[PDB]
């Protein structure tokens, strides 16, 4: 009878409709008679549409449903570091309770225009191609997009692992994946030592659709707690496409009008709300930042599909991975021509900026002349220097799994490439040259490495040339 | 009676029931202001716009912000008018949202200030200007190869690093300096980071005091992202009508306006049109564009950035948008890399104003000769790369000699670039531009080095620069 | 020597013509592809709405 | 079937092999009854709950601490469109994947496995060995290069290729034919008994083909044989 | 009393639903309380479906609707010459009221099979390419088709200007164009003196879709007034593609199931009904004639699209204007390969044809 | 109209010619009406009862023992899409079809009949004769071979074709042009009077062209002539 209670009319496909609940709010939590939580999304004239956050097989028509009086919220705190957890904040690793003393609402306003600051700090991923050609800054939104089995997850794992000696907190959100796949990812992170600063949020394929819908919001809500404290956070969303599919399922089950590809009208609003909460804050409220790396999976490379277009419009830059490049041997498989970052040089140190322009010019010149490679066999003209330089550049940009490179070493190898010191090394030996060069650096160039680390600028040109030549006279061509 | 009550909430769509005989009109603004009565409620401050009359004294509305925390039965107040935003001198140098509230932290506008409705009919047939008039921008390439029209619409094409913001700032500065007209920037679907950067850039350049900025951010609902363009247009119309000025209106990306319209239509449940767009695509585009015109006492001219879906110019949104355009400006990354900082593509850019009936016979002939020379130089590139300069015939060498100088003379030193380069800017009248290009085409300056043409104003500065070098 | 010069000129002309023809074919094929893409999107959206309002 | 297998996985700790004849029919039946159940259609006529229904079934088919289930599932691809929602959703539930193409089936190559689209989590240097990994990657690189050459070959002929491209084509054709095999259960279709090839043998054979030990052999001798010595015997019978 | 008075029940997107109006006719005009006109479209068992012919902002649920007793009509007469009017016949040039004394229905049957005669009189457009290669006769229906920025409006304006010393009434119908362009066109006509025999009907892009729907029919009714009196009339429809789009919008707002390119089923009937009213009358009917020059805008020169093919299957030939030929300096860019006049030659004068 | 024709067929035993100006408009009007009757739309917005209505109209148009009705019907193809449901469903009701193509019409070939898509039940050796059948089949074979080369000619022309394919193109262009004809009705569009060609003359002319008699004549001399002798006459009239 009271406005705080209701009775179920219909149950099925993970949603329920209830009579009563006159004073319920939009987005409020409700509790069923058997103890399962729900979320009120449709407030209609005589009934309330409820999405169920648990097993609905125990709910029948006529069961009592009650108000909770609270909006959806999740636990937040430093006790979540090293734990793997679900979108409701309940641990799934079996390691005991979480011991958190604070909560933060799932939905929150994004920082305003005047609360922000221009992005000026590099986020070092450890991937040479990304750090040189598509830089990522702290507070930036960068999209990683490609087909299945192209390396998207590997890029994110390497980026998370690279944050060991940096003041960065990582959050990995798994949406719609296998629990076994998530277990394997967590095992790799533990093996490489990333669990000392990483939180894992999981919503596997067997979970109800609203959990998959809410998982990225839980992740960003946990990140905002650290961001507003003055710290720097990195958040990775692994399937925004799967999150969108879950929201589409809920909307169709609630009989909301469909749009293109049966998605609801506010599917763009959903992702814009999610991705505008990543920001670089101004000094007036701490220099805290949150940087986001959403993932989008394309079908047969069609980036003109509805969700890919939405996310490309929203984000500040894109990284494209391609399967033909993957099978050609281009190991990170990043298409540097298509990829773009609008932050640009503002997210790079001086030492990297002084060599990245030459690297990009050489790569573009090579890509423009790739069709002439067959006719260079009889030495038709003197542009073949560009072809040789491009081949060596492509060899340099390759990289192996779970082996990020420090920024000073990346700078030194790119300097060696762009200054012509690799012009007499055969293209088949460039990888071994780079490995031996890194070992030689660790042995003898500690002053150069320390100078780069301290001043963020290139060392003396003469000293660099001397060191490179000293290594070169000891390298042996295979 | 103006009191209603909420009966349905479904995402950004809200249904409100009013007393019989007191329904609000279409496009009216409704206000919900609620204070938490207890611990199980939250504070509400929300605005709704009337969209349909469903019958049974109920109205379907679209929300201007998030609807979380709404409860069925809470009070709704009818304002009796559409959304109203402040107009006049008070809006210069300020940043607003779709509702006309200042987004910056400079303080709010007093309640007694004049406010105009967002929705209004277009100016009538007999209020329009009977003759076409050129708008002089002071930029050499624009004034020569793609003239602007007072009251016309110009499509702007380009990427990110090609200087679109710098071109916009220079247009604002030149128009304010030479014609006395203000500018309005409408950020439809603006990213917050880029909006903050643009605000700081304008403040550094000093054009902020001559411009009013309206931002509809991406994280806002489709109704707000749909109405931001109209609120900016309303802000500009006051200066067109009351002050009799010539005003510039910038729209951040009009494709986002069409997409927000499509999202609102899908939310309201109307049947989709050809490629999933709303049935009212052409009508909405017309209701926006037809208010940007030249009247008997002033004009509004609009620069609009356009995104083309899947590079398909046949797509319905670009097809409808191009039906209103009068000119086109293309920005070229190749020219940007070569150092042509205006970066306007001289061959791709087009204008319907480049016709001898309105621009002049001499102007037309000089423009066609310049375009022909640059096209020939474009053709000669492959043979120059293969065989070198020396293998070309004498007239081809002459063509290259003229073309490089023309290409460099198309660059210009901007006022807003002084803070970085140290060089003062220039405003070049179209007559001076035409005379200088005619003299270059006639070979009056074949003996000067090509670097003397790099970044100058009038043709005499080329001679002065050459003399200074040696 | 005359024959060699003639052969090289003939190859240059023939490849120029082939390149021009290929560019024209690319243009027409792209137009047809865009028409097919638009027609597809129309068909799926119409089927979706027909099924939805059939209920 | 799944609950019958789960009993043996849990209550006895047995190793279980689970073969599913065609898992696409489960989704198809759901889509057949969705409209009569009263649910609005989704993108390609499927039910809205496609992903959830697939996940609730697939997540049960797994190994645990108490026992292991190794499962092989056949998945139908409607109208050969791999972007169809049902196979696209199914892809995320698998550890190893085999892609069959009627482009290869039409050419007479069986089992007609796509050598590039097929993926497995076990193809790593630390699992299969460095030599195996290098041979597999080199084979994939050669086939990928051959795929690009076909477009220009069909227009300009084989004579205009460089000597490196000619060698690439020469070896890629032989590799593609050697990926064929005669199965025991396909005697009714091939007329000959099947063969079993150990992994060491196939690695060595492909390494020799890549090195060029068999460049002089006719390419038809590589069809449906098994071990590398059978190619030599077939060519000897053909009179080479 | 709900016989001649109704009450509005629903309003939205330019369509309304009214209760009452028991004696209303199908296709009748109705007047809302604020003065906006409407057309009774559907007579259901308990309500009337009304299409609003004007701004619908001021129409609210509970407002009063009353009958006019007249089928949808427009004023006609000689007083309409030299004026600029909307599809309802209301002046928009600000020169005062129009003193017409009679009206015509906007939907009228076309002349029968036995009411017509073969086209045998030339219509001189004054353009050498057209008058030589693709001649136009009086009573013919000739399509002008091409992409945007190709010169269709210029061709129409030249044709209208050339009729100064010829017994010819001209009607220019602008559908979905810019008001500024319409103003400039009217100014050029005034300068060249064509307003002494020209009527302009306008429905700009800001107007609601029903007016863009109705404009060609108002134009053809105004022309029919003169045609049935023994005179010769020329009618130009500046875009039929805009009218088709407006009708598609209205049909989708009425939730009618769409077909190819989301157009309704009767999109062909929409144009065939309009263009069948142009004819050459016989001597018994009086010998009057009406000539129509509809315009169609293509996308990337695709003549195989739905609306272009529909219009081609109706008219008596087409003139194809080519965009790249236009850019090459040939401003009257006729593509002689695709252009054809089916009933030409018979109307061309003897000196010109030989 | 069909009711008027059936009387003459039955009550009087007459032979009736029935010409229908456009039978597609019948189904188009049916589709216009069907929406307002309350029926759910079919695939392309057509009425769900499209096939039954067409069948009920077409099955009455038939020859019986009392009399015979032969009908010639023009069928409109919307947007030149031959897969459209209305043109597609009417194919099964016809004994002979001629398909016109805008591509042929634009190249100046009239009546622009597609020679491969057009079919007839009467093309059989026991009906038309052995040599007629052989000539028709050989003409169709040459035209098919010519069609298969169009991409190669489009890209790089005839220079890289083999000698056999060059002769195929040489014969096929002349055959394609000789399939054109000047009509009596078309004398109003151009001053050229029409011609009536007997089937014996047609067979003999095409056999002579296939045999290579007129390989030396220019291909423009085969356009819009009629009998084969007129090709020689107009080639002589022009330069030869
Ligand atoms: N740089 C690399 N070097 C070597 N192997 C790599 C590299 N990057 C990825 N791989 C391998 O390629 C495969 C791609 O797996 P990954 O999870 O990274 O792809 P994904 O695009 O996220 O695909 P999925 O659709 O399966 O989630 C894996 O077997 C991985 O080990
Ligand atoms: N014969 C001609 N000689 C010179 N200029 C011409 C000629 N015909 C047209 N133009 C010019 O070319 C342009 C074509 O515009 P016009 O309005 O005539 O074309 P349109 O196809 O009707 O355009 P839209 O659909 O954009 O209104 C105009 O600037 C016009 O002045
Ligand atoms: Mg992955
Ligand atoms: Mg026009």
């Amino acid at each position: 009878q009271v406005s705080d209670v209701g009775t179920v009319i219909q149950v099925g496909d993970g949603i329920a409709r209830a009579h009563g609940l006159d004073n319920v709010m939009s987005g409020e939590l409700v509790e069923f008679a058997n103890g399962v939580m729900g979320m009120a999304l449709n407030l209609e004239e005589n009934n309330v549409g409820i999405v169920i956050l648990g097993p609905y097989t125990g709910i029948k028509e006529g069961d009592e449903v009650r108000r909770t009086g609270r909006i959806m919220e999740v636990p937040v705190g430093e006790a979540l570091i090293g734990r793997v957890v679900n979108p409701l904040g309940q641990p799934v690793d079996g390691l005991g309770p979480v011991e958190t003393t604070e909560t933060r609402p799932i939905e929150s306003p994004a920082p305003g225009v005047m609360d922000r600051r221009s992005v000026h700090e590099p986020l070092q991923t450890g991937i040479k191609a990304i750090d040189a050609l598509v830089p990522i800054g702290r507070g930036q939104r960068e999209l990683i997009i490609g087909d299945r089995q192209t390396g998207k997850t590997s890029v994110a794992i390497d980026t998370i692992i690279n944050q060991k000696d940096q003041n960065m907190i990582s959050i990995y959100v798994a949406i719609g994946q296998k629990e076994s796949t998530v277990r394997t990812v967590v095992e790799t992170l533990r093996k490489h030592g990333a669990l000392d600063y990483t939180i894992v949020v999981t919503a596997s394929a067997s979970q109800p659709a609203p959990l998959l819908f809410l998982a990225p919001y839980a992740g960003v809500a946990m990140g905002e707690y650290f961001m507003y404290k003055g710290k720097h956070v990195l958040v990775v969303y692994d399937d925004l496409s799967k999150q969108a599919a879950a929201y589409r399922e809920l909307s169709l089950l609630l009989r909301r009008p469909p749009g293109r590809e049966a998605y609801p009208g506010d599917i763009f609003y959903l992702h814009s709300r999610l991705l505008e909460r990543a920001a670089k804050l101004s000094d007036a409220k701490g220099g805290g930042s949150l940087t986001a790396l959403p993932f989008v999976e394309t079908q047969a490379g069609d980036i003109s599909a509805y969700i890919p277009t939405n996310v490309i419009s929203i984000t500040d830059g894109q990284i494209f991975l391609q399967s033909d490049l993957f099978f050609s041997g281009v190991r990170p498989a990043i298409n540097a021509g298509l990829s773009v970052s609008r932050v640009g040089g503002a997210a790079q140190i001086k030492a990297m900026k002084k060599v990245a322009g030459t690297l990009r010019l050489d790569l573009a010149a090579y890509r423009e002349l790739e069709a002439f490679a067959q006719f260079g066999s009889d030495l038709d003209k003197a542009t073949q220097a560009k072809l040789a330089r491009g081949a060596r550049t492509v060899e340099v940009l390759k990289q192996d799994l779970h082996q990020p490179i420090p920024v000073e070493k990346q700078v030194l190898i790119i300097y060696a490439l762009t200054r012509g010191f690799l012009d007499d090394i055969p293209v088949e030996d460039v990888r071994r040259f780079e490995k031996e060069f890194y070992l030689f650096l660790d042995q003898n160039g500690q002053h150069l490495l320390e100078h780069i680390r301290t001043t963020k600028d290139l060392p003396n040109e003469d000293d660099l040339n001397k060191a490179i030549e000293a290594f070169k006279k000891t390298f042996v061509v295979s | 009676m103006t009191r209603g009550r909420v009966i349905q909430v479904m995402g950004p769509v809200v249904d409100v029931k009013f007393e019989n005989g007191h329904l609000p009109a279409i496009y009216n603004a409704l206000k919900i202001q609620h204070k938490a009565r207890n611990e199980n409620e939250v504070d509400i401050d929300l605005t709704l716009e009337v969209a349909l009359h469903l019958g049974d004294d109920t109205v379907r509305t679209i929300a201007m912000a998030s609807t979380d925390g709404l409860i069925r039965g809470m009070e709704v107040i009818d304002t009796g008018a559409p959304i109203s935003v402040p107009v006049g001198e008070v809006t210069l140098g300020r940043v607003f949202n779709v509702l006309g509230e200042p987004i910056d932290l400079e303080g709010d506008i007093p309640a007694d200030a004049r406010r105009d409705p967002i929705h209004r009919p277009a100016p009538k047939f007999e209020e329009l200007a009977t003759e076409v008039e050129i708008l002089e921008t002071g930029i050499k390439v624009v004034d020569l190869l793609a003239p602007y029209i007072k009251g016309g619409k110009i499509g702007l094409f380009g990427g990110a690093g090609v200087g679109k913001t710098v071109l916009i700032q220079e247009l604002i500065h030149n128009i304010a300096q030479e014609h006395g007209g203000i500018s309005v920037f409408a950020g439809v679907g603006e990213r917050t980071r880029e909006g903050n950067d643009l605000y700081h850039e304008m403040k550094d350049s000093g054009v902020i005091s001559k411009t009013a900025m309206v931002f509809g951010q991406m994280n806002e609902p489709p109704g707000a992202r749909m109405r931001v363009a109209l609120t900016g247009l309303t802000m500009a119309e006051y200066f067109r009508d009351e002050q009799g000025q010539d005003v510039l209106l910038f729209i951040d990306n009009i494709f986002r306006f069409t997409q927000a319209g499509s999202e609102v239509s899908a939310l309201l449940g109307r049947m989709p049109s050809a490629v999933g767009y709303q049935p009212t695509l052409a009508t909405e585009m017309g209701q926006l564009q037809e208010r940007i015109t030249s009247t008997a006492k002033g004009s509004i001219t609009s620069i609009q950035a356009i995104y083309v879906p899947a590079d398909d110019y046949t797509d319905p949104a670009p097809a409808t948008t191009f039906s209103h355009l009068d000119a086109t400006t293309n920005l070229e990354r190749k020219l940007a890399e070569m150092g042509i900082y205006p970066a306007v593509d001289p061959l791709a850019s087009t204008s319907r104003a480049l016709a001898p009936e309105i621009v002049g016979e001499e102007h037309y002939q000089v423009a066609r000769k310049v375009q022909q020379t640059l096209q020939r130089y474009k053709e000669l590139q492959d043979i120059i790369a293969i065989l070198g300069m020396d293998e070309l015939s004498d007239e081809d060498k002459l063509v290259v000699h003229r073309a490089r100088r023309i290409q460099f003379f198309l660059s210009q030193n901007f006022h807003v670039a002084e803070q970085f380069t140290g060089q003062p800017g220039s405003y070049v009248p179209v007559k001076e531009t035409v005379r200088g290009f005619k003299e270059i085409l006639e070979g009056k300056y074949d003996h000067l080095p090509e670097d003397a043409f790099r970044l100058v104003g009038r043709i005499e500065e080329v001679v002065e620069k050459a003399k200074a070098m040696g | 020597l005359d024959a060699k010069a003639s052969e090289h000129a003939a190859r240059m002309t023939a490849m120029k013509n082939a390149t021009d023809n290929a560019n024209e074919l690319i243009r027409t094929l792209t137009l047809s592809y865009n028409r097919a893409r638009q027609a597809a999107i129309t068909q799926e959206i119409t089927e979706i709405v027909a099924g939805a309002n059939a209920l | 079937g799944l609950t019958m297998a789960e009993y043996f996985r849990d209550e006895q700790g047995q190793d279980v092999l689970l073969f599913i004849d065609n898992i696409f029919r489960f989704t198809q039946a759901g889509s057949e009854v969705s409209a009569l159940l009263g649910r609005m259609p989704s993108a390609v006529g499927y039910q809205p709950t496609l992903a959830t229904e697939m996940g609730q079934l697939q997540e049960r088919i797994t190994s645990t601490a108490k026992g292991s289930i190794t499962s092989i599932q056949a998945i139908y691809v409607p109208a050969d469109d791999y972007t169809d929602p049902a196979p696209a959703t199914t892809f995320s539930h698998l550890d190893a994947t085999t892609n069959l193409e009627r482009k290869l089936a039409e050419m007479g190559i069986y089992p007609a496995v796509d050598p590039l689209a097929s993926t497995s989590r076990a193809l790593a240097p630390e699992i299969v060995g460095e030599e195996h990994y290098q041979v597999a990657r080199k084979v994939q690189q050669t086939l990928q290069r051959y795929k690009e050459l076909q477009d220009i070959i069909a227009i300009l002929g084989m004579d205009e290729l460089s000597d490196e491209d000619k060698l690439v084509v020469h070896r890629a054709r032989r590799i593609q034919f050697f990926l064929s095999q005669n199965f025991h259960v396909a005697e009714q279709f091939t007329g000959q008994p099947g063969s079993y090839v150990p992994v060491k043998e196939t690695v060595r054979g492909f390494k020799e083909i890549l090195e060029g030990k068999y460049d002089h052999l006719p390419e038809d001798a590589f069809r449906l044989v098994g071990r590398i010595e059978e190619v030599v015997e077939k060519a000897k019978a053909m009179g080479v």
